[PDB]
RNA sequence: AAACUCCAGUUGACACAAAAUAGACUACGAAAGUGGCUUUAACAUAUCUGAACACACAAUAGCUAAGACCCAAACUGGGAUUAGAUACCCCACUAUGCUUAGCCCUAAACCUCAACAGUUAAAUCAACAAAACUGCUCGCCAGAACACUACGAGCCACAGCUUAAAACUCAAAG
């Protein structure tokens, strides 16, 4: 899927967060999926570059209170 | 063997028959010798698992076709 | 002959433990292939016979390394039977 | 039609190919310190790739560089130069156990 | 890692000469070999020598 | 083309080592060589005992001469070095920096070979 | 395969060579 | 670009005029080709 | 043979090479190169003298010239290496390959076939 | 300090001493372990012969020389003669894979000598003379 | 046992011989072959197929001539074994293995699987072996034995090689 490209980059930059996947819940939304959803929304605005669009997505989550500890 | 108990209960509850154990050679193609000359064979065989425990087709699949018994299978 | 002596294939004895030192030396020569090479060099091995042995030893490595890989892969399944009775 | 059908891509999760410790570096016969890291400390025998961990291209380069250094008067043949016995151990071999 | 078997055997699609000539098919069997008995060695040869050497002196 | 002369010289005092290095570089130039640089790798113990010109050597001064010369000059220079009694060992190789190392993507994995034997039931 | 066909030819050649030498 | 680079390098080539001076300069200097690799693929140059 | 001072085929058209230092000129000349570099110049000279389009390397003409330069290199190699059986085979095969090319050129374009034979000094012979 | 299996380099400075003698000064016990005989020669660090003993000099004959007990007896004999000349610590240099390769070393220790290092010097040609033809047994 | 004791061990000097490890790599070459180091020359063909004989090659053994000597080693001699032992085991030593210059042209020279171009669907397929096939071309084969033979012919080959039958015999051989 198109979002696999986003998911791959997110996992490379941030990695699987401490939040554990609950696969029993059919509507579980992981931190990665939340990022995908937000990233997809900012793309609707008109941003055409990945670097800037990717960076802007991380900032939005930090404002919402999500913990994004980069591998570095 | 994880589901042998479940399947054997389900058969007893609906008034049908279950064979979850080691399938002995000739149960279907040599039934009249094993059970008796007037034994009635199944009219339908439902395979909940079609593979035996060495990841090969359950022998009853072939033997059901030999005996012209229709088979349902997951 | 030309090289310096007491550097190659030399092992120091620890606390007069000569047995352990000899076992170490013998293990170094075996792992590097010197022991097996010395035994093969006693009598001349003809090229065709050498090629036949190398082909044999290589096929054994392949088979043995694949069997061992299957043993380790299946070892977890040696646990107690979880459905005792079915 | 529907928008949820799978699309055709190349595995986006594919990891980069593994590179040997010498990938992209020049192997010189004069560099005896490097070459000594791939020979036995006791016999001077050149280690195979299953010990060195080098790719086929660098295993050949190291082999040819050692054979050149040895006959041209740069490297000993029957043992590892004791000066290089404390260099970083990069070969997967243990003699004491 | 197991040594490669690609292009090692004499096969129709292989242009080169065979590297390996297995006398048995390179296929894993369903059994392993039996545990080999240890070949016995003469024990107590150093102590025997020490006693026999003393006998010679006395 | 470009070559590298790996010259192991006899362990001598500075005046004699300088004369030998001048002698050797002039022999290269006399055979049509364009000498690019001279590098001193230092004096060290030899990896093994080298017997040359009826002498046993345990130490030598390692030197490098990068130069350009016609292909025919290599054979002539090798003969000249053989007769020089101050040279322990001299080897002319194609200069290692002329060859360009191809870019490597990395290790490409190779899977287990398949279909080596028919699928008949033996 | 067995070497029975080779063995017949082997004896033929041996005996022929011995005959040629004798004569 | 190669011809231009070569034209610069030839200025430092040893000639019959500077041979003696360049031999003495070489005797004073030292060039080390030794460096070790680590398990992480990093070069460890010699400290001497 | 091209003089040893001839510049390499790669550096013959770089602008300003006539003004570089003498040392640079002999470093970029045939004197300081291997035998294969001088064969590229021999091929170029034959192409300009014979072929209508010296830049078409895929025509039967250019291919006969290129093979004739190789044939001459094998003959010179074998004059020194008289017991090199591998190169003797390459010479004889190359001569047979050039004869097949010349037979095809004679059958299709006779006018150019005559210019190949004159320029390269090949005397076409009919097979027995 | 951690024990180093690697021998001390003759040029470098080491603290390891045996009776006030450096590693380069310890006498050497050369053992030739052949398939049919074991020969032991103890020499000083300056190559002065001190003691010699073989399975043959101990009275074993023919196939009896090619045994561990015979090599052990030669080791004891060599140690006795070497200990009279003042040898305590020896550097063993063994050559060959014969039956008395290790037994000869035990004899040297049983005779009162202390082995500080073991060097293997079995001759291995790197390509050399073609060995005799294979035996048909 | 014979043999050696003009022997053996350490150390030093020291090949016209042979090329540990790398190589668990699978490359190069038409095949035969090719695995120590360096340098020079150098690895045909822009459709394919195309020769017992034309052309050029062709392991080992062998021949002719001149050299080389570590080791190995047909033959031979000695020791042992055995009913005998013209063998297997031990020792010694030669032709020969090497170099140079010419021959000889053979191999289970077999990966016994021809070159080129394609296929994995159908009847997949006697058996075994290394799954079954299509197009196209050259080479080859038509019971066993006689027979890697006879004769003829060609060949630096002359106890040779290549090509290669028939008569009598059998009802099998494989
Ligand atoms: S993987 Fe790149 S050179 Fe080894
Ligand atoms: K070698
Ligand atoms: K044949
Ligand atoms: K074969
Ligand atoms: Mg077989
Ligand atoms: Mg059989
Ligand atoms: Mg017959
Ligand atoms: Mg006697
Ligand atoms: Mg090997
Ligand atoms: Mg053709
Ligand atoms: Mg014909
Ligand atoms: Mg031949
Ligand atoms: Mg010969
Ligand atoms: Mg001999
Ligand atoms: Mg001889
Ligand atoms: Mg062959
Ligand atoms: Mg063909
Ligand atoms: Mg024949
Ligand atoms: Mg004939
Ligand atoms: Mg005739």
């Amino acid at each position: 899927y198109h979002e696999d490209r986003i998911r791959a980059k997110f996992y490379s930059v941030y990695g699987s967060g401490q939040r554990a996947f609950d696969l029993f819940n059919p509507n579980f939304k992981s931190t990665c999926q939340r990022f995908v959803e937000k990233y997809t929304e900012l793309q609707k605005l008109g941003e055409t570059d990945e670097e800037k669009l990717f960076v802007e997505t991380g900032k939005a989550l930090l404002a919402e209170g999500v913990i994004l500890r980069r591998v570095g | 063997r994880q589901f042998s108990y479940l399947i054997e209960n389900m058969a007893r509850d609906c008034g049908e028959y279950a064979h979850t154990r080691y399938f002995r050679g000739g149960m279907l193609t040599n039934a009249r010798l094993l059970f008796g000359p007037t034994v009635r064979l199944p009219d339908l065989i439902i395979f909940l698992h079609t593979l035996n425990n060495i990841f090969e087709p359950h022998v009853a699949v072939r033997d059901a076709a030999k005996m012209n018994i229709p088979t349902v299978g997951i | 002959a030309k090289h310096l002596k007491f550097i190659a294939r030399t092992v120091m004895v620890q606390e007069g433990n000569v047995e352990s030192a000899y076992r170490t030396l013998n293990r170094i020569l075996t792992m590097d292939g010197l022991i097996e090479d010395i035994k093969h060099r006693r009598y001349y091995e003809k090229p065709c016979r050498r090629r036949q042995r190398e082909s044999y030893e290589r096929c054994r490595r392949i088979y043995n390394m694949e069997m061992a890989r299957k043993i380790n892969f299946l070892m977890r399944k040696n646990r107690a039977d979880p459905w005792q009775g079915c | 039609s529907n928008e949820d059908l799978p699309i055709s891509m190349e595995n986006p999760y594919k990891e980069p190919l593994k590179k040997c410790i010498l990938c992209g570096k020049h192997v010189d016969y004069k560099n005896v310190q490097l070459l000594s890291q791939f020979v036995s400390p006791f016999t001077g025998c050149i280690y195979g790739r299953h010990i060195t961990g080098l790719c086929g291209k660098k295993q050949k380069e190291i082999t040819k560089a050692i054979k050149r250094a040895q006959i041209m008067g740069f490297m000993p043949v029957t043992y590892k130069d004791p000066a290089y016995l404390k260099d970083p151990k990069v070969c997967n071999i243990r003699y004491r156990e | 890692a197991t040594p490669s078997l690609r292009g090692r055997l004499a096969r129709f699609g292989n242009p080169r000469k065979p590297v390996l000539k297995p006398n048995k098919p390179l296929i894993l069997a369903n059994r392993v070999g039996e545990r080999r008995r240890e070949k016995g060695e003469a024990t107590c040869i150093t102590e025997m020598s020490v006693m026999m050497a003393c006998w010679k002196q006395n | 083309p470009r070559y590298e002369l790996a010259l192991i010289l006899k362990a001598m005092q500075r005046p004699e080592t300088a004369a030998t290095l001048k002698r050797t570089i002039e022999a290269l130039m006399d055979r049509g060589a364009i000498v690019r640089d001279l590098e001193n790798l230092g004096e060290r113990a030899l990896p093994y005992r080298i017997s040359a010109h009826s002498q046993q050597h345990n130490r030598g001064g390692y030197f490098l001469v990068d130069f350009y010369a016609p292909t025919a000059a290599v054979e002539s220079m090798v003969e000249h070095l053989s007769r020089d009694i101050d040279v322990i060992r001299g080897n002319i190789v194609k200069h290692p920096l002329t060859q360009e190392l191809k870019e490597c993507e990395g290790i490409v994995p190779v899977p287990l070979a398949e279909k080596l034997y028919s699928t008949k039931k033996r | 395969k067995n070497v029975l066909k080779i063995r017949r030819r082997k004896m033929n050649h041996h005996k022929y060579r011995k005959l040629v030498k004798k004569t | 670009r190669e011809v231009l680079q070569l034209q610069e390098e030839v200025k430092n080539f040893i000639t019959r005029e500077n041979l003696e001076a360049r031999v003495e300069a070489a005797l004073d200097s030292r060039k080390n080709y030794n460096w070790a690799i680590t398990r992480e693929g990093l070069v460890v140059r010699p400290q001497r | 043979d091209p003089p040893p001072s001839t510049l390499l085929k790669d550096y013959q058209n770089v602008p300003g090479i006539e003004k570089v230092d003498d040392v640079v000129k002999r470093l970029l000349s045939l004197e300081m190169a291997n035998k294969k570099e001088m064969l590229k110049i021999k091929q170029e000279q034959f192409m300009k003298k014979i072929v209508a389009n010296p830049e078409d390397t895929r025509s039967l003409e250019a291919r006969i010239i290129a093979l004739s330069v190789k044939i001459r290199s094998y003959e010179e190699h074998l004059e020194k290496h008289r017991k090199d059986k591998a190169h003797k085979r390459y010479l004889l095969m190359s001569i047979d390959q050039r004869k097949k090319m010349l037979k095809n050129l004679r059958n299709t374009n006779y006018d150019v076939f005559e210019k190949i034979c004159w320029g390269l000094g090949i005397e076409y012979t009919f097979p027995p | 300090t951690k024990f180093s299996i690697y021998p001390p380099i003759p040029g470098e400075e080491s603290s390891l001493r045996w009776a006030g003698k450096k590693f380069e000064e310890i006498p050497i016990a050369h053992i030739k372990a052949s398939h049919n005989n074991t020969q032991i020669q103890v020499v000083s660090a300056s190559n002065e012969p001190l003691a010699f003993a073989s399975c043959g000099t101990e009275g074993f004959r023919n196939a009896k020389k090619g045994t561990g007990i015979a090599a052990q007896t030669a080791g004891i004999a060599a140690a006795a003669r070497a200990k009279q000349k003042g040898v305590i610590h020896i550097r063993v240099v063994v050559k060959g894979l014969g039956p008395g390769r290790l037994s000869a070393m035990h004899g040297l220790i049983m005779g009162g000598l202390e082995v500080i290092s073991i060097t293997d010097n079995t001759p291995i040609p790197h390509x050399g003379c073609r060995p005799r033809k294979a035996r048909k047994l």
